[PDB]
């Protein structure tokens, strides 16, 4: 009485989505690494950029 | 001045020019 | 050119006197980046 969720039919078919145990993980900030139009610009200019 | 040895173009190639005959030495017409 | 006629087969050899700098840095430990170049005669350009 203190551990489950109250319910109108034990073992109930279809858990619905609001008392399930849901998994939020937290926004996955991915740090892009290089700007596009600057390296499309060197590059256009005639440089070569190579490397990591 | 052979091209023995040679490469086998050294030279830029222009179009074939699309006319009637610049084509190649042969016989022809009915 | 001229060349005196030589029956051996021979190829000239030209050379455009053309800067060809290079700028090497590493921002984190590990990762290396580099910029090549050639301003008159530039390896890469807009069509690559």
């Amino acid at each position: 009485a203190l551990t489950s969720t109250p319910r109108s039919q034990l073992n109930p078919p279809n858990w619905p989505a609001a008392q399930v145990y849901q998994e939020n993980p937290a926004p996955t900030t991915v740090l892009l690494p290089r700007d596009a139009e600057a390296e499309v610009q060197m590059t256009n200019s005639g440089a070569q950029l190579a490397g990591g | 001045v052979s091209f023995k040895g040679g490469v086998f173009s050294p030279y830029l190639t222009t179009r074939l020019p699309a006319w009637a005959g610049v084509r190649q030495n042969v016989m022809g017409s009915n | 050119f001229e060349v005196d006629p030589m029956d051996e087969p021979t190829l000239l050899y030209v050379l455009f006197e053309v800067f060809d700098v290079v700028r090497i840095h590493q921002p984190h430990r590990g990762v290396i980046e580099a910029v090549y170049l050639r301003t008159p005669f530039s390896a890469g350009n807009a069509t690559t």
